[PDB]
Order: C-alpha cells, then sequence, then structure tokens
C-alpha cells in the first residue's frame, strides 16, 4: 500500500498557485492529511479531508478527493514567501490507523522584489578570523548566483530576509575566502 | 465493503510533542535511546522514520501502554516502551550506519488525526574522529551599504564543523531575533570532492542604520553544536568535540 | 432493550492469563468472523460470510492494545480480585435425527463458561478421535460468560459410542458427557 | 488453578424495523462486571459500578471520546447493515421435519433458519395440545436451529397424526405423517 506524490520540486512565484497531487492504491483509504515541513523541524498538519467529502477550503489552501480516481490533491492560492517547504499528503483506513505518507513536495515560493538595486558590499574583517568577506544584496529573484570555481572562495546560494514594520524583503547571496588576491568587485555574477 | 467496528478507547505531557535532543551524533556499535513526550491526554503514540529527501515510514504504533502494531520495525536491534501510557523511548541497540535518520514523534487523541514532534536527528558515524565543532566570526556592516539604503547587514560566518547539522542564532541585547534574519538553507562543504569535508554555514542579520549606530546594541551570533558528551571517551590530540554553543560578537557602532 | 435483530461489532476480550485474546463479531447470536491475532488474518468459520463484506484485521490487533492496556488499569481499581471459575454446563445431541448408516454430526455445547479457557475433546469408546473435529469461538452471553460449541462428523453404527470430554477450572476432574445411539 | 483477570468490551447494535431504530450500546466489562456504559439512547457514558465513576467522568469531558462513541450508530451500526446485515437477514433454510415414536411421538424440526417456527400437532385433522411439549428453540451453532415437539399419544388403529410445521422459508406448510402400524 502507498501513496504517490507530484512533482517531487516546484518553483512558483509569489502571488500564483501551488499545486500539489497525490494517488493511492487502498481503496479502503478514509483520511487523508496534509502536511507541511520546515527545514529541521516537525510536519506539521495543515489540512485534511474525510472520504465523505469531496472538497475543503481553509483561508489560502483547499484539498479535493476524487475516491473513484483514488486521487487528491492540495491547493495553495496566492502562495507567501513562508509557505516554503517540503509538503507531504497521506492516508489510513477506518481499521489502520497508521499514516502511510507520499514521497513528499519541495516547494519554493521565488519572492517578488519591488525595487531591486543590486549592489556588492564589503564587510569589516573581523580580528578573529583570516576571512575577507562580501555581501551580493538586494538583487532580483531571477538573478543569478553561481557557486564558487575556486577551491579557496566560498559562496553561499540566496536567501531572502523580511524587516518586519518597514515592509521590505532583500535577497543576498555571501562570498568569501582568505586569499590575498581576493577581491569583492565581480566575485559574483550578472546584469 | 469493509465492516466497521466500535473502537475501545484507552483510559486513563504538554500541549505540544517534545523531542530533545533535536540531534544526535554516535558511532557505529553503540547503544542508542530516543525519548518522546506526548500532547496531554494522547492515548495513541506513533514512531515514523524519515530519511534524506523522503517521507516519514512508520515503525510502532502504541494504544496507552500497549502496542497496536510494531510492523514497521526495520529489525531486532529496534525496540519501544511506553511503560506508563504517556512518554515513549525508542530504543536501538548496536547501532549501524544506515540507522541514520530522523526519527519523528506523533501522537493522536484517538488514533486518527496526528500531531508530529520535532524530530530528533540520529548521525551513525564510522567513528568520531573527524568530528568537529564550528568556529564562528561575526562582520559588521559596509558604511556603503548604511550609506547608500540606511541600512546594515551582518554576516555571521560558521566553518570548519562536522557532521552538518547546526542551529544558529542571533540575539539582540538578551533576546533572540528573527525579523532581518535569514540563514543559508544548506551548509556548504568546504572540500566538495570529500566525503570527511567538514562544512561552513552563513547567515544575516540586517538592521536599520539608526539600529546599527546606537553603540547601546548588543549583537551575538550563536551557534548550537551537537557532538559528544562528558561520558564519551576521547583520546585524539585536540579538545574533545563536545556538544557546545560557539559565538561571536558586536556592538553597535556611534559612527 | 427490545430489537429485532443485535450485533456484536467488537466482542473484544482479553484475559491476563497466557495472556490471550479473541475478536468476534456475533449477528443474532451467531458468529460472523473472528480475527486470528496470530497470523493477524480476518476468519470466516462459515465462510459463506466472507461474501458479506470484508474486515481488516488490524482493526482487532489494534483493540487488543486498548484491552491489554484498560485491563492492568482495571485489576487496580478493582483490588486485584481474580476471576471466579464457574462450573460449565455440558450436553451432547445430534444435528439431525440419527439413521445407522447416515452420516450425522454431534455436537456438543459447553455453556455458562468463565473465564473463558477450556479443553474440549471427543472420545470414541473410551479413546481420543481427531479426525472430523470442529469448534466455535467462545460466543458471548448477556450475563458475560460464554459458551463454546464443538462438533464430530460421525457415522452411527452399533460399533461406536461416544463422549465429550471438558476440561475447566470450575471442575475437579474431566467431566465426560456421554453419548450413544 | 491459575489466577485469572479478564476484560471485555462489546459494541452492540441494536435494529428495529430495518434501520428506522437504531441504538448502539457498549459495555466495558471487568470479569463478569460491567463497570461503564455508552448507550446512545442516553448520549453519555454511566458509570455502572463505582469502578466505573472517574472513567465516565473523563470521557464525557472529552468532546473527541464523547463524539466518536455518539457516531457508532451511524459509522458501525448503520454501516455494517447496509455492508453486511441486510444481506445476512435474506438467508433461508428449510426446516427438515421428521416424526419418530420415542407412547409418545417425537416431532423433529432440524437445520433451519431464521428462528421463526410454528410447530403445531394433529390427530385426525383435530388439533392436539393438551398432551404437547416443545423444547425451547435450540442453536446448533452453525446457523441453524432446532426444535423438537413431543405429543403424548394412545394410538388407535386408524388414528392418523401429523406434524405442521410453517417457517418463513416455506410458502406453504409442511406436513408430515404418522400412522399407527
Amino acid at each position: 500500500e502507498n501513496v504517490e506524490q507530484h512533482p517531487s520540486t516546484l518553483s512558483v512565484q509569489e502571488g500564483d498557485s501551488a499545486v500539489i497531487k497525490c494517488t493511492y492504491s487502498d481503496s479502503a483509504s478514509n483520511y487523508f492529511p496534509w502536511y507541511k515541513q520546515e527545514l529541521g523541524k516537525r510536519p506539521q498538519l495543515i489540512i485534511d479531508i474525510r472520504s465523505n467529502v469531496g472538497e475543503k477550503k481553509d483561508q489560502r489552501i483547499a484539498v479535493t478527493l476524487n475516491k473513484t480516481a483514488k486521487h487528491f490533491s492540495l491547493h495553495i492560492t496566492e502562495t507567501q514567501p513562508e509557505d516554503s517547504a517540503v509538503y507531504f499528503c497521506a492516508a489510513s483506513s477506518f481499521g489502520n490507523e497508521k499514516l502511510t505518507f507520499g514521497t513528499g513536495t519541495r516547494l519554493t515560493i521565488i519572492p517578488n522584489i519591488q525595487n531591486p538595486d543590486p549592489a556588492v558590499y564589503q564587510l569589516r574583517d573581523s580580528k578573529s578570523s583570516d576571512k575577507s568577506v562580501c555581501l551580493f544584496t538586494d538583487f532580483d529573484s531571477q538573478t543569478n548566483v553561481s557557486q564558487s570555481k575556486d577551491s579557496d572562495v566560498y559562496i553561499t546560494d540566496k536567501c531572502v530576509l523580511d524587516m518586519r514594520s518597514m515592509d521590505f524583503k532583500s535577497n543576498s547571496a555571501v562570498a568569501w575566502s582568505n586569499k590575498s588576491d581576493f577581491a569583492c568587485a565581480n566575485a559574483f555574477n550578472n546584469s | 465493503q469493509l465492516v466497521h467496528f466500535v473502537r475501545d478507547f484507552a483510559q486513563l505531557g504538554g500541549a505540544g510533542v517534545s523531542q530533545t535532543p533535536s540531534n544526535k551524533v554516535t558511532e557505529k556499535g553503540k547503544y542508542v535511546e530516543l525519548r518522546c513526550d506526548p500532547i496531554s491526554g494522547h492515548t495513541a503514540l506513533y514512531w515514523y522514520r524519515q530519511s534524506l529527501g523522503q517521507g516519514p515510514e512508520f515503525l510502532i504504533y502504541f494504544q496507552g501502554t500497549g502496542a497496536a502494531d510494531d510492523s514497521g520495525l526495520p529489525n531486532d536491534r529496534f525496540f519501544a516502551v511506553r511503560p506508563e501510557g504517556s512518554v515513549s523511548t525508542l530504543k536501538i541497540q548496536r547501532t549501524e550506519r544506515g540507522d541514520s535518520a530522523v526519527y519523528l514523534c506523533a501522537t493522536s487523541a484517538l488514533g486518527d488525526t496526528q500531531y508530529f514532534g520535532p524530530g530528533t536527528r540520529l548521525t551513525v558515524l564510522e567513528d568520531l574522529k573527524n568530528v568537529f565543532p564550528p568556529e564562528v566570526a561575526v562582520f559588521e556592516p559596509s558604511e556603503a551599504e548604511i550609506s547608500h539604503t540606511q541600512k546594515a547587514t551582518l554576516v555571521c560566518l560558521a566553518t570548519g564543523f562536522y557532521p552538518d547539522h547546526v542551529e544558529l542564532s542571533w540575539w539582540v541585547n538578551g533576546k533572540e531575533v528573527h525579523s532581518g534574519v535569514c540563514t543559508d538553507p544548506q551548509p556548504l562543504k568546504e572540500q566538495p570532492a570529500l566525503n570527511d569535508s567538514r562544512y561552513s554555514l552563513s547567515s544575516r542579520l540586517r538592521v536599520s542604520a539608526t539600529f546599527w549606530q546606537n553603540p547601546r546594541n548588543h549583537f551575538r551570533c550563536q551557534v548550537q553544536f551537537y557532538g559528544l558528551s562528558e561520558n564519551d571517551e576521547w583520546t585524539q590530540d585536540r579538545a574533545k568535540p563536545v556538544t557546545q554553543i560557539v559565538s561571536a560578537e558586536a556592538w553597535g557602532r556611534a559612527d | 432493550i427490545v430489537a429485532d435483530h443485535v450485533a456484536s461489532c467488537g466482542v473484544n476480550l482479553y484475559q491476563f492469563y497466557g495472556p490471550s485474546g479473541q475478536y468476534t463479531h456475533e449477528f443474532d447470536g451467531d458468529e460472523q468472523f473472528y480475527v486470528d491475532l496470530e497470523r493477524k488474518e480476518t476468519a470466516w468459520r462459515w465462510p459463506e460470510f466472507s461474501k458479506f463484506g470484508g474486515f481488516d484485521p488490524q482493526g482487532a490487533l489494534r483493540n487488543m492494545a486498548v484491552a491489554k492496556h484498560n485491563l492492568n488499569i482495571m485489576i487496580k481499581r478493582y483490588n486485584s480480585t481474580a476471576a471466579t471459575n464457574e462450573v460449565p454446563e455440558v450436553t451432547v445431541f445430534s444435528k439431525s435425527p440419527v439413521t445407522l448408516g447416515q452420516p450425522n454430526t454431534l455436537i456438543c455445547l459447553v455453556d455458562n463458561i468463565f473465564p473463558p479457557v477450556v479443553n474440549i475433546t471427543w472420545l470414541s469408546n473410551g479413546q481420543s478421535v481427531t479426525e472430523g473435529v470442529s469448534e466455535t469461538s467462545f460466543l458471548s452471553k448477556s450475563d458475560h460468560s460464554f459458551f463454546k460449541i464443538s462438533y464430530l462428523t460421525f457415522l452411527p453404527s452399533a460399533d461406536e459410542i461416544y463422549d465429550c470430554k471438558v476440561e475447566h477450572w470450575g471442575l475437579d476432574q474431566p467431566l465426560l458427557k456421554h453419548w450413544e445411539p | 488453578s491459575p489466577e485469572d483477570f479478564v476484560y471485555q468490551f462489546k459494541g452492540l447494535c441494536y435494529f428495529t424495523n430495518g434501520t428506522e431504530r437504531v441504538r448502539g450500546v457498549t459495555r466495558h466489562i471487568y470479569n463478569r462486571e460491567e463497570y461503564v456504559r455508552f448507550d446512545s439512547d442516553v448520549g453519555v457514558y454511566r458509570a455502572v459500578t463505582p469502578q466505573g465513576r472517574p472513567v465516565a467522568e473523563y470521557w464525557n469531558s472529552q468532546k473527541e471520546v464523547l463524539e466518536g462513541a455518539r457516531a457508532s450508530v451511524d459509522r458501525v451500526c448503520r454501516h455494517n447493515y447496509e455492508v453486511a446485515y441486510r444481506g445476512i437477514l435474506q438467508r433461508r433454510v428449510e426446516p427438515t421435519v421428521t416424526i419418530s415414536p420415542s407412547n409418545l411421538l417425537i416431532c423433529s424440526v432440524t437445520d433451519f433458519y431464521p428462528s421463526q417456527i410454528k410447530v403445531r400437532w394433529f390427530r385426525n385433522d383435530q388439533e392436539e395440545t393438551a398432551g404437547v411439549v416443545s423444547t425451547p428453540l435450540i442453536r446448533n451453532g452453525d446457523w441453524t436451529f432446532q426444535i423438537l415437539v413431543m405429543l403424548e399419544m394412545t394410538p388407535q388403529r386408524g388414528d392418523v397424526y401429523t406434524c405442521h410445521v410453517e417457517h418463513p422459508s416455506l410458502q406453504s406448510p409442511i406436513t408430515v405423517e404418522w400412522r399407527a402400524q
């Protein structure tokens, strides 16, 4: 008895809808919960549906169930950045209350940056390390940040931060090295 | 087309499901106990196991003190108890590397609707020789950024740790902050070609220029590392890499 | 309670001795199916009813865990009062009118069984019989004792007299209920 | 003789006039003693003995338990009636009717289902009642019943005795004759 889940990964622009589909094998399945799991954390129960009902909505999320086709789905409308997580569907039956889970969907919401102002800055050295650190910040989400092509320089992926009360969000990536010839200007890429 | 039946209820924790610690690192052949503290009054308790990039897989289900279903236990090194129909302990004997996974506890009022705890990651290593705590450094904001944006981004770097699981947090004047913070979702390998590669992690805290410019403001980047305990033997020519917090600090600058 | 029909959809039985358990459904006093707790399998003593729905054996295992748990609690709340052994009542009769050379079935009814632990065997001419023997589960009664029925398919003749042999803690020595054509 | 402690949990479904009227009761039983009951006519748990008081009190406070018990009538009793019991209720097995002298005539009515049975004795087309004794219904345990109805008589030459049987599986009555030989 297995639960099949698609897609395994999914990127959707902030504000657009996200849809995940599952199929299950046992016709006796009568309970269908959905879990949202953040990195380093527990699957959090966000919504569920039972075999006597074809649809259920709660705020931005909806679930549908088609017992005949043994299909069930999760819809997230107007996605927000905090919707980024791995989502799991699951199923159980009257006699067997254990859950069997799908393989998961890593959902990435691409943040919408309102007034991009891409710039590279250099940060003040730490007295406790030989490293110099560059910060690429305030760029549009479509901007490429490629990983290091030099064994002695380290470049991180992009991450978005949110400054509450300022209605402000910004992407950044970090580059660093202890090499003597390391320069922040064009430590990254592009337009 | 299946007949139903009347379910019996188990007769007579906190408000959420707890599991501590978040991480456990150990070597082959040792014994491990994982502990779960249920939601108060929940009669049903489940253990599930979750491997990298996968869904939870069922291990064992208790109704009250009794095992309802243990069909998921991988082998006979795995055994769980729930001696008082509340707290449960999963015991693993003579650990192998393949046992490494996140072990999740879930409890249910009657059995069907299940709430998960935060999980305990078990990392079983070949040996403990490559276990290293992070070094941590904080880098103060660019003057150019302050002047251009009226904001100030501090960067924290945690480097040289193994294995790859740490918890990084930012603290300002005695309180943990979340606003203005973002931490790399994944650590990067310092030597991608090696399986023994130690790891780095960065995080940013962005605050307003006026907040950075107040020299009464105290910032700290804090990294919880999970390693050995005081009781573990250690014979290498370096400090025992125990579970510990490594941190670095900065103070706002008047200018 | 006045009704046209009564079902037990969950006679759940669990006892400290063993320990041991039993799960059955009954309709108007007859057994529809039991769950073999050992094999984790739903079994129909009269396979005709397997056409009347299925049952997931896991539901029984789940209730058995509750039973185990609830029994220990209740042992405490009742100051460890043990079960009183009852005296079972045994009757042997045939299924249909008995004609020599006409294959029949003998029926051993063991009634007022408590606790539900019993040995029921057949004896032809004083010797233990093995073939043609079968048995119900422990069937429930409204006074919470049980009855169990055992069967012996047999060819009636002048050569064979039979006994039903019943062993139970409420009996001093085995009870033999004799039957002959 | 070993100690023993027994636990029984019974889920009962009572049906009248199809499913127009459905009542469910669950019983928790320690040894022979029912300590707590849920009865859908009552709607809450009721302690039956003092040992059942804290049990009933707690469960009545927990809306999840209370609602689970209240839903039982639809999710278990009505559900099972449509899946299995309606079908089982269509089962009909015709009685075999046999007269045998024991002066006493024994009319054996065997292997029938369901239990509703009417048996009358006649002598020369006149019904006998004064000399008639019947057993209660007898459960064979294999989903059939039997019953014996005896007639005290004094046979004269020429007399005809008839056992007259009605049952829901019979469009018309079975009659069997016995003649003074």
